[PDB]
RNA sequence: CGCGAAGAACCUUACCUGGUCUUGACAUCCACGGAAGUUUUCAGAGAUGAGAAUGUGCCUUCGGGAACCGUGAGACAGGUGCUGCAUGGCUGUCGUCAGCUCGUGUUGUGAAAUGUUGGGUUAAGUCCCGCAACGAGCGCAACCCUUAUCCUUUGUUGCCAGCGGUCCGGCCGGGAACUCAAAGGAGACUGCCAGUGAUAAACUGGAGGAAGGUGGGGAUGACGUCAAGUCAUCAUGGCCCUUACGACCAGGGCUACACACGUGCUACAAUGGCGCAUACAAAGAGAAGCGACCUCGCGAGAGCAAGCGGACCUCAUAAAGUGCGUCGUAGUCCGGAUUGGAGUCUGCAACUCGACUCCAUGAAGUCGGAAUCGCUAGUAAUCGUGGAUCAGAAUGCCACGGUG
């Protein structure tokens, strides 16, 4: 069956937004653009720093952008040389000066992001997906998670026919509009095709 | 869409401020006026010496992510499909799916 | 001394103010009969003062905005039931006899997705 | 209907003579919503039975509602309406209280 | 259809014209202006117009005046 | 003279927050304010499709919603000016000012 | 099969003809030459082949760097070309149908069964008894949003009861009551009563209440099924072309026409047609924009020219309806197709192929076979309005109310 997007629906009720700036019919549509560039080149530039969730917010003047990662020192880096070489450059993009903002993910095995993107790290490394899925599950259960459950399909091991397997564990609503659901996805870009990965966490009630 | 295709619609923008945004708009109005120049204005004539390219009719407002020129919305400047994308990852501010 | 009671519907709002004595009706300062187009609509209003009996007795000054035709003659039947509990308080139980404090609160179904109105769907083909 | 067993709707009676038969009557001939337009129609047809085919214009209504017979009445009162349309005379009003005549004197 | 604020045609065209005229009348001018209006200094001269893969000429008369150029040019063969 | 402040946003339990903090300021130096007034949400609808081919009927419902707060200063007084005008506020309330 | 395409005059556009280009229309790397840019110039349907004027910002251990133009070499770029029988993601469908499973115990050599066979009762695997099963989870329901009653807070651009003021306009003093506007909260929970039912769940009836038996509507669509749809949204394995399957431009085609099919609009009319007078909406849109008033034209509109980034101003006079008069059952004062003539507006440009107005013409059609569809209430039917797409181009689609 067809499942609607969990994180899209609950937003505003349970779920903050992802961007929270406010703009009139003038330069909302100018600077949802400037958005894109900005979400693209801090997801490329740290790649391997673990990011997963980029929080943008425009003041009058001014903007900045709050980065969610679990290893801020590559992000911050030796006193603040790779914050300052990001900061320049944000600001040639959204035109307006710019301002980069850390905020330290305590737990990466709770975002689902983060788990996500070591499923779609490991499917390259050969690690198997019977591994890869059960290693998640029970390091987000053993760090205070009430229920977990991920999903990979197509082509699994390099199979001809696409395949479909979840493994579940703990308690995740989905139709339950009180549930803490943390979800986004992830692409594995392996050498023999793509393989979707889907997390959902669940987090407790209202 | 494909990348000349979207480097077609990068050189009518170009051309567009060049010289459809203030010397076509004064051709406009000449063409226009009443009172003065009512058979001998000639400004049609040197209108069409102008490059088509400049025109706004000719441009096609499409997707500023892929580049589609279908499902176009001027609120967000993307593709209909784009904008589902960004909404569900929180990036479009304040867009949710609704009910009434 | 002024008894005010709201009565509504889809679209309208109505206002109604007693005062003691007269057969008065002033409705956005005309009369019952130049308003109204319609002889039913002049009439639901008069149907909440059936069982309490007016010829001569009380003045009405009312107005009312949207709606249409019975939209505003369902608001103003309303706002008349909730005046006289307001005047008199012993006549709610002829009123909830009749029914006319109910609020009929049904209102237009939303247009749906993949369908040209509330219910009707597009023609149908069987294979 | 199946598992589903409720009544039928109670409309309101009708606000000139405060008969709720003849508020079900009106409604037959109405068509696109146009209760303004059925119910001057109806009542001028009535008139006409009244004034010039015999006096009583409640029980003048009854004698050519029975020869024709909540269903019963139903029944009755749509083949009144759906023979009046097809007729040779000029306004509705007119076919309709012939029609009432006729079956008042059950032809 | 069009308004009445100049009647339209082509700058190329019009100078096709005016060395027609001076010069004398020539080989049928190909050209691709089927939207220029018939001006009375063209009647006399052959003007082969293009339909999307060849060039038709036509003999301009005195009535054809007003019309357009791609109004002689059928574009599209039927069978 | 007359000073007032247009507050709007997208989110309700945010914009009325940074209300507050410019209310009650006002009121604390000794402004007259006669309350902020709720002026109606221009609420936008957004119907477009969720698939890029036939089964046209999928579609997805979206809106955006533009709340608006009001607020009206009687008197310009030295202490409320400066002390209303480098405010620190949410990021997602936008100020307009009219002098 | 009004599907992708929320809108093919050029563009779009992937197609064809014809004219053209080859590190290329476009991106990254180096070197040299030109600051970039500005302004114009002659041929060509155009892509472009050749000239005039001008700046020279920025630091120059003077090497110039850096934007952009020009040239050149290769690495590379480019493809809406192949494959949805190499894939991701998403969607339809059964179906908002009530199912789908685990943990332990128990039964059977066993795959498994029980639970989750039965007795009731519900929209429901909803709930209660019964029972070697006891429990839990995914579904349903609930929580969310909106609407229906009341309260609190706040009165401008919104509101006008008691008042003063009349040029009869909330318009101006004012009033903060009320309508409306939106932030929070109360209120419905079989809660109470009666009866039925095994004293159960549940049902029936009644009161209270704005709302009573999931109040009305939406969001919310389980495991799976159809190798269903998508390499032409995008992402992506592999293959293929490369002075060409690429790229530029002009015109044409996508709108053809002996036919067939599905989906719509307007009709065949007196529940109507036309003329005059006239009353009542909700919801949105607006700055390269909505554009009033005034003036002109029969009109589409045009001129002049405010207000308004907007509860202020504009689109914007809602239409059905109501009142009177007329036509008197007919191919008609029905219905408007088609065609001609004369024009408006959009845009380089309305021939192929736009919208609209005016004059004139007045096809078929007088309720439609077999067959077949929608819908149980503010629904069907019908009336108009608005929006997205859009320079312009809605009988489609998305919303909104009126009557019902
Ligand atoms: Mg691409
Ligand atoms: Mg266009
Ligand atoms: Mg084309
Ligand atoms: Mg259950
Ligand atoms: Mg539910
Ligand atoms: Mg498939
Ligand atoms: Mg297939
Ligand atoms: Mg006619
Ligand atoms: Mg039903």
């Amino acid at each position: 069956g067809q499942k609607v997007h969990p994180n899209g629906i609950r937003l505003g009720i349970v779920k903050p937004w992802n961007s929270t700036w406010f703009a009139n019919t003038k330069e909302f549509a100018d600077n949802l653009d400037s958005d894109f560039k900005v979400r693209q080149y801090l997801t490329k530039e740290l790649a391997k720093a673990s990011v997963s969730r980029i929080v943008i917010e425009r003041p009058a003047k001014s903007i900045r952008v709050t980065i969610h990662t679990a290893r801020p020192g590559i992000v911050i880096g030796k006193k603040g040389e790779d914050v300052e070489k990001l900061r320049k450059v944000v600001a040639d993009i959204a035109g307006v000066p710019a301002q980069i903002n850390i905020a330290e993910v305590r737990k990466p095995e709770l975002d689902a992001k983060l788990v996500a993107d070591s499923i779609t790290s490991q499917l390259e490394r050969r690690v198997m997906f019977r591994r890869a899925m059960k290693r998640a599950v029970q390091n987000a259960m053993r760090l205070g998670a009430k229920g977990i459950k991920v999903e990979v399909s197509g082509r699994l091991g390099g199979a001809e026919i696409a395949r479909t397997e979840w493994y579940r564990e703990g308690r995740v609503p989905l139709h339950t509009l009180r549930a803490d659901i943390d979800y986004n996805t992830s692409e594995a870009h392996t050498t023999y095709g793509v393989i979707g990965v889907k997390v959902w966490i669940f987090k407790g009630e209202i | 869409a494909k990348q000349s295709m979207k480097a077609r619609e990068v050189k009518r923008v170009a051309l567009a401020d060049k010289y459809f945004a203030k010397r076509a708009e004064l051709k406009a109005i000449i063409s226009d006026v009443n009172a003065s120049d009512e058979d001998r204005w000639n400004a049609v004539l040197k209108l069409q010496t102008l490059p088509r390219d400049s025109s706004p009719s000719r441009q096609r407002n499409r997707c500023r992510q892929t580049g589609r020129p279908h499902g176009f919305l001027r609120k967000f400047g993307l593709s209909r499909i784009k904008v589902r994308e960004a909404a569900m990852r929180g990036e479009i501010p304040g867009l949710k799916k609704a009910s009434w | 001394n002024q008894y005010y009671g709201t009565g509504r519907r889809k679209s309208s709002a109505a206002r109604v103010f007693i005062k003691p004595g007269n057969g008065k009706i002033v409705i956005n300062q005309r009369s019952l009969e130049q308003y109204f187009g319609r002889e039913t609509a002049r009439m639901v209003v008069r149907q909440p003062l059936e069982l309490v009996d007016m010829v001569e007795k009380l003045d009405l000054y009312i107005t009312v905005k949207g709606g249409g035709i019975s939209g505003q003659a369902g608001a103003i039947r309303h706002g008349i039931t909730r005046a006289l509990m307001e005047y008199d308080e012993s006549l709610r139980s002829e009123l909830r006899k009749a029914g006319f404090v109910t609020r009929d609160a049904r209102q237009v179904e939303r247009k749906k997705v993949g369908l040209r109105k509330a219910r009707r769907r597009p023609q149908f083909s069987k294979r | 209907p199946r598992r589903r067993v409720i009544g039928q709707r109670k409309i309101l009676p009708d606000p000139k003579f405060g008969s709720e038969l003849l508020a079900k009557f009106v409604n037959i001939l109405m068509v696109d919503g146009k209760k303004s337009t059925a119910e001057s129609i109806v009542y001028s047809a009535l008139e006409t039975l009244a004034q010039r085919s015999g006096k009583s214009e409640l029980e003048a209504f009854e004698v050519a509602l029975e020869n024709v017979r909540v269903r019963r009445n139903a029944l009755a009162m749509r083949w009144i309406v759906e023979a009046a349309r097809k007729r040779g005379d000029k306004s509705m009003a007119l076919r309709l209280a012939n029609e009432l005549s006729d079956a008042a004197e059950n032809k | 259809r069009s308004l009445k604020k100049g009647p339209f045609i082509d700058l190329h065209l019009l100078k096709k014209v005016e060395k027609a005229v001076e010069s004398g009348d020539k080989k049928p001018l190909r050209t691709w202006s089927r939207r220029s209006t018939i001006f009375p200094n063209m009647i006399g001269l052959t003007i082969a117009v293009h339909n999307g893969r060849q060039h038709v000429p036509v003999f301009v008369t005195d009535e054809m005046v007003g019309h357009k150029l791609g109004e002689f040019a059928p574009t599209r063969t039927y069978r | 003279q007359r000073i007032r402040i247009r507050l709007k946003a997208f989110d309700h339990r945010l914009i009325d927050q940074a209300t507050a903090e410019i209310v009650e300021t006002a009121k604390r130096t000794g402004a007259q304010v006669r309350g902020p007034i709720p002026l109606p949400t221009r609420k936008e609808r957004f119907t477009v499709l969720i698939s890029p081919h036939v089964n046209k009927d999928a579609r997805d419902q979206y809106e955006i919603r533009t709340h608006l707060r009001l607020v009206d200063i009687v008197e310009p007084t030295e202490k409320t000016v400066d002390a209303l005008m480098r405010l620190d506020l949410a990021a997602g309330v936008d100020v307009q000012i009219s002098l």
